[PDB]
């Protein structure tokens, strides 16, 4: 592949641009769900007509690193460019000859993106810049450091943008440089800390492990899904092993960010010995569409026991993971495991698919209400992961509804 | 319930019925769906199948996990539950399984989706026997391919396996590998002369359509803990996203016919008998091959005095199924039965033939459901006692083989499925009489296939033979509401649409005109969806 | 506690597989006792019987037992262990699936089918050999 396929490939800019597996690549209309509501990525295509295909280079970078469309409107940050902005001119001009001479155009519009005001005017988002302080001088190699360490900080930050979901927003939903890295939540979904902290973060996570988990996203002890699947699956994959190499190196300086309330790694968690009784289920035949089933193991082995053993350690051969020692089930956040529950799980490495089955209220295998979530997930959480975390319905709730909602969204009512 | 109006009203939420009610919907169409049994949790009925005796998983017991409501009871053969009553010299053949809920029968299927051959649509065109469908295969082939995709079937896509049905496009997946059991098999009936090829199956060799890939819980008969197979609960929860609305619980009793014969209103009771009346542009019966014709019969007139549909006086005629042969034995060598489904391959060699103007074409299959339950209820009843239980278990699970051989029976007016005059329901509605006699065609076949598994278990010296002295059922209920051209010989036409009441659709297997030669629900699909073309012809 | 204890040695001793979970056997318990009232006197009558004799095994007891009025009730509590059962109707209580001890000798190779052994298709891999006892 060219360099620019590569550059496109590393900042997974197509995993946005492309509507889901079908929505011709690099087209556009994949919704992006914001607080303020929903922002359509747009046609990147050199297409003359309906994409991009009348952007000169210095329209491109400023699109890309600046984020001020050609018209001279502002784009809305959704679009990654507070990290793509300090990326060097070469590899900008690498990426603008790959849209312009290897991407197919596509002449399909895409749906116009529509906010509640006060931010439907995308002319405030300059105000909005001033205060996130975006630049952003581009990217020159720090020269303590080796030649490793500085490819994986500028694929960290510029390229793969970890901390667009990684590192905490602050008010005005502009990202925290203190609290770098250390864990946010990004929707349904809460992506980890990934300091150095050796409780909070990955500091303990074995360099197989981790160079293993964002290759493939499968390891012993942490399973990628929701965004971390599509980013594995749509960029992480491709990298050369000297990318993934260098992302190790420059991850495991990252200075610590401690977590509250935390005293073990979230994959050391062991499993308490216990589970449900054979005996207490004989009360319930002749009890269709189980409603009376109210205790956590019973619903545990009903609906999960058969993948993940009655014991939690999943199967042998680890395709069906162990919720023991698991990153999910030991985080004190419960919000990733709710997530697991409500959505499964679904990625696609090397052409080979993971799936487990969602079991929120759409679901085709075996529907789940709140309360039977939050009874499920505290069974696993006491018996299989972190025994300090606990979840109830209204905790559930708010992840089906797309996670708790920012107090900035508040003035879109 | 005041009126209850909807464009089309489907009475029966199963495979069919779900199918139907789905495509209706994916076209602006308004649907009411309406099921006899209740709402039903997969992970419940895991439950109960798990807490099901030991004895009852050995013998195969798939009814006792799924409750049986009073209201709409469905048949258990452990201990007989008397719903289904079954005369003459073959009753034991027509003891079939239904389930009564939202997903019908398909909750605890085999998930066996199978094609016809052509040739299995003019049956007494090629050797004058039988009956002709009223559509040829290439007729059916779309709709075939639509619920092959929709229901998510592998399939042995590259593969001369046998004459078998010609295909358009490959499988939407192709079939799983073989267990030990299968592969077994295969080589040894290869030496035979018999070709084992692989049964095209709705399970997930990859992830499908959102659901998981099968991993080999060797109990889809009668309830996957995962849902990486077909049911038709998928179809009916598709559709209530949609827009159609479900009622359960509906038990329709009865219809209202104009003076033009079409139906304007029917009627069903709850399960305290109060009575709810449902007005349409459109009704289908999408209910089973035993409870289409009941119903039909039930909701007789005045101006149709005999039951709906019924001025050939074919409704509950023509009544079919697979007749059965079992075997079981202990294999000289280890076969290790339980990798991969219940059902994965079976001999296709006898699908067709010049023989079958004589006598019926037959399907011969090996059960790949795991001998561990039997195997260790049989060691405990030969009071063995330390290591020799474990290693009598252990051999016997490793040893232990079922065999069938399936027959395909010609349409019979005499085998009937009048309402029966002795028993009635809490809703006081009577129950289904069936009386069974399967022919000569199939006794001159059954002379043949017990040579066969007598030679297959033969060559795998197998001791302890137990055959069945009897024929057995094989849950595959079609004829009772026969199609043709002829209205004087037939109840629905091509298109499903009955002959006597323009306004009447009937998506069942109780429409098709022969039986064939392995299982017929994914031609009941497949007919479904026709319909579904039909019923949308009709109102737009 | 002590009717609990003897059980469990009793029944540790005539299945003979040592490992047997405390709580299946407090279920069967109480489940032979509501079906029969003198079912701990006679399980006292088999240990004492176990202890005199010495013997070192279930088959030596079941041999030099055959005909004695407490072979039914030793051969009861074996079939109750191994098949997660005590009566014989279709609505029989079920006390054990999984963990009972005849789905046991042949769970390196068969699916114990509601569970699923190792993965989406395991089942292309060839079998262990029949004259190897896997294990418990
Ligand atoms: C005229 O009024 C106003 C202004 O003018 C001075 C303002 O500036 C502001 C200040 C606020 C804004 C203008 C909001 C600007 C931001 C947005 C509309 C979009 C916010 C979204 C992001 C920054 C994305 C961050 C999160 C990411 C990338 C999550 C990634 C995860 C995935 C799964 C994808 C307000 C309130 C205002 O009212
Ligand atoms: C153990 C077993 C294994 C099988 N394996 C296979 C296989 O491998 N391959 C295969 O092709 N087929 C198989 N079958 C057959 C298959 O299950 C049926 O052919 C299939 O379910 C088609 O049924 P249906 O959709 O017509 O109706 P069903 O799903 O049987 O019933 C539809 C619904 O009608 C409702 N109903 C009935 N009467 C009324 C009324 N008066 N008012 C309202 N609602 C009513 C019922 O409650 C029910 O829910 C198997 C069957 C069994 C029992
Ligand atoms: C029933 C209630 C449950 C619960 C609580 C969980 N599962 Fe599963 N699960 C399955 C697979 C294959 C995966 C991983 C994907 C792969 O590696 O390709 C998972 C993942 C999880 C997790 C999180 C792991 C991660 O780190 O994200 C959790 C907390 C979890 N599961 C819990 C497989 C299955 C099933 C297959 C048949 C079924 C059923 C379930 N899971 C059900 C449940
Ligand atoms: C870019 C270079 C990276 C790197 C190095 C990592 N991520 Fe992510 N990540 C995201 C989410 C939602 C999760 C958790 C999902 C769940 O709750 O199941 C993760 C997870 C990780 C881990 C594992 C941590 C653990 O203990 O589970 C690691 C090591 C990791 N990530 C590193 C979300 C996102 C993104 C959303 C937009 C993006 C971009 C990234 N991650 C990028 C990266
Ligand atoms: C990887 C290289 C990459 C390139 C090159 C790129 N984007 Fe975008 N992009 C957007 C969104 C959303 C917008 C429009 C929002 C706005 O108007 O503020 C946008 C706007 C643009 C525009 C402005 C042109 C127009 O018609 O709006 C260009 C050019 C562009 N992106 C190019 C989401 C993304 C995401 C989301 C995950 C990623 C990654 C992303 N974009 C990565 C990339
Ligand atoms: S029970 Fe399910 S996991 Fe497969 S073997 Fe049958 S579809």
């Amino acid at each position: 592949i060219s360099r620019g396929h590569y550059l496109a490939i590393a900042a997974d800019c197509a995993a946005c641009h492309t509507n889901g597996r079908d929505g011709q690549f690099l087209a556009g209309g994949y919704a992006i769900s914001s607080p303020m509501g929903n922002i359509y990525s747009t046609n990147i295509t050199p297409s003359k007509t309906h994409g991009i295909g009348n952007y000169t280079l210095e329209q491109f970078s400023k699109a890309l690193r600046h984020g001020i469309r050609a018209d001279g409107a502002q784009l809305y940050p959704a679009m990654p460019y507070d990290a793509y902005n300090r990326l060097t001119d070469e590899d900008v001009k690498s990426l603008y000859a790959y849209i312009m001479t290897e991407v197919k155009p596509v002449d399909a519009p895409s749906p116009k993106t529509q906010l509640p005001f006060p931010f439907s005017i995308r002319a405030s988002l300059g105000i909005w810049k001033i205060a996130a302080r975006i630049e952003g001088k581009p990217y020159v190699f720090d020269h303590t450091h080796n030649d490793d360490w500085n490819r994986g900080r500028y694929l960290v930050d510029e390229l793969a943008h970890c901390g667009e979901c990684h590192t905490p927003r602050n008010f005005l939903l502009a990202p925290n440089q203190s609290a770098y890295l250390a864990g946010a939540d990004i929707g349904s979904w809460r992506a980890p800390n990934i300091t150095n902290a050796p409780q909070s973060g990955i500091g303990s996570w074995s360099d197989q492990d981790l160079f293993q988990y964002l290759k493939t996203g499968k390891t012993a002890h942490a399973r990628a899904a929701g965004p971390m699947a599509e980013a594995i699956e749509h960029s992480l994959q491709y990298l050369p092993d000297a990318d993934i190499s260098a992302i190790v190196t420059y991850l495991r300086s990252v200075p610590a960010k401690a977590e509250s309330g935390q005293t073990v790694a979230n994959f050391e968690h062991a499993g308490r010995p216990s589970s449900y009784s054979v005996a207490n289920a004989n009360s319930r035949r002749s009890n269709s569409t189980l409603t009376k089933t109210t205790d956590g193991a019973a619903l545990y082995e009903a609906v999960c026991a058969s993948c993940h053993q009655s014991d939690g350690k999943g199967s042998k051969d680890g395709y069906y993971p162990s919720l023991v020692g698991n990153t999910t089930t030991g985080q004190l956040n419960p919000n990733d495991l709710i997530a697991s529950i409500l959505y499964g799980v679904d990625r696609t490495t090397d052409n080979h698919e993971i799936l487990m089955p969602a079991f929120g209220p759409d679901s085709l295998v075996q529907p789940l209400t709140d309360e039977q979530i939050a009874t499920i997930a505290d069974y696993v959480l006491s018996h299989f992961g972190n025994a300090q975390a606990t979840v109830s319905a209204d905790a559930v709730k708010q992840v089906r509804a797309g996670g708790k909602q920012v107090p900035l969204a508040k003035l879109a009512s | 319930n005041e009126t209850l109006s909807a464009d089309v009203v489907i009475i029966g939420a199963g495979i069919c019925g779900s199918l139907l009610a789905h495509k209706l919907v994916r076209n602006g169409l308004s649907v009411l769906l309406l099921d006899a049994g209740p709402r039903r949790d997969r992970s419940q009925i895991v439950e109960n199948w798990r807490n099901m005796p030991p004895d009852n998983k050995s013998q195969y017991d798939y009814a006792t996990p799924y409750p049986s409501v009073p209201w709409a009871p469905h048949t258990n053969y452990f201990p007989d539950n008397n719903y289904l009553i079954v005369k003459g010299p073959d009753r034991t053949a027509y003891k079939q399984g239904i389930i009564k809920g939202v997903g019908g029968t398909t909750w605890h299927w085999a998930a066996s989706s199978w094609r016809y051959l052509p040739n299995d649509f003019k049956l007494h065109s090629t050797y004058g026997v039988g009956r002709d469908y009223a559509m040829s295969y290439d007729e059916l082939e779309p709709y075939y391919y639509e619920a092959e995709c929709e229901m998510g079937v592998m399939g042995p896509n590259g593969e001369e396996i046998t004459p078998s049905a010609p295909r358009q496009n490959p499988w939407p997946m192709t079939s799983m590998p073989y267990g030990y059991g299968d592969r077994t098999f295969t080589e040894i009936v290869s030496k035979l002369g018999f070709s084992n090829t692989p049964v095209p199956q709705a399970r997930n060799s990859r992830p499908y359509d959102g659901r998981p890939q099968c991993c080999g819980n060797n109990n889809c008969m009668p309830i996957c803990p995962i849902g990486a197979m077909y049911n038709g609960v998928y179809a009916a929860i598709k559709a209530e996203k949609l827009g159609a609305k479900i009622i359960p619980n509906a038990v329709v009793y009865a219809m209202e016919t104009d003076a033009k014969n079409r139906i304007t209103a029917i009627s069903f009771y709850d399960p305290d008998k109060q009575s709810h009346r449902v007005v349409a542009k459109t009704f289908v019966i999408a209910a089973n091959g035993i409870e289409t014709p009941k119903l039909l019969l039930l909701a007789a007139n005045d101006r149709n005095p005999h039951g709906i549909a019924n001025s050939s006086d074919l409704v509950g005629r023509n009544m079919m199924d697979h007749p059965g042969i079992g075997m079981s034995f202990q294999s000289a060598e280890p076969i290790w039965a339980g990798g991969g489904s219940v059902q994965m391959s079976s001999i296709t060699n006898f699908r067709d033939g010049d023989f079958r103007s004589e006598y019926a074409a037959t399907q011969i299959g090996y059960n790949n459901t795991a001998q561990n339950s039997r195997a260790g209820m049989k060691a405990l009843s030969m009071g063995l006692v330390g290591k020799k239980l474990d290693e009598e278990i252990r051999r016997r699970t490793a040893h232990g083989v079922d065999i069938y051989a399936n027959h395909e029976v010609l349409p019979d007016p005499n085998n009937r499925l009048v309402l029966s005059k002795d028993y009635k329901d809490a809703l006081g509605i009577p129950h289904p009489e069936v009386t069974y006699d399967v022919g000569e065609y199939v006794r001159k076949s059954a002379a043949i296939s017990r040579q066969r598994l007598m030679d297959i278990a033969k060559a795998m010296g197998g001791t302890e033979i137990e055959m069945t002295p009897y024929f057995t059922p094989n849950n595959h209920i079609t004829g009772g509401t026969i199609m043709g051209h002829d209205p004087r010989d037939s109840v629905v036409d091509k298109w499903l649409r009955t002959h006597d009441h323009s306004n009447l659709f009937l998506a069942t297997g109780a429409t098709m005109a022969a039986s064939g030669t392995v299982n017929s629900t994914l031609t009941m699909a497949a007919l479904s969806l026709r319909a579904a073309d039909a019923i949308l012809n009709d109102l737009k | 506690r002590d009717s609990i204890s003897d059980f469990m040695q009793l029944s540790a001793f005539a299945t003979g597989h040592k490992n047997l979970d405390l709580n299946i056997g407090s279920a069967l318990l109480l489940a032979f006792e509501a079906q029969k009232h003198d079912f701990s006197t006679q399980i006292k009558a088999l240990r004492e019987h176990i202890t005199k004799n010495n013997y070192q095994d279930v088959e030596a007891l079941d041999a030099a037992m055959k005909d004695d009025p407490l072979h039914p009730t030793l051969i009861q509590i074996i079939r109750a262990w191994y098949s997660g059962v005590i009566e014989d109707e279709t609505n029989a209580k079920v006390y054990a699936f999984e963990k009972a001890l005849m789905y046991q000798p042949s769970r390196d190779v068969v699916v114990i089918p509601t569970y699923a052994h190792n993965g989406p298709n395991y089942w292309v891999s060839e079998p262990a050999s029949v004259d190897v006892m896997p294990a418990f």
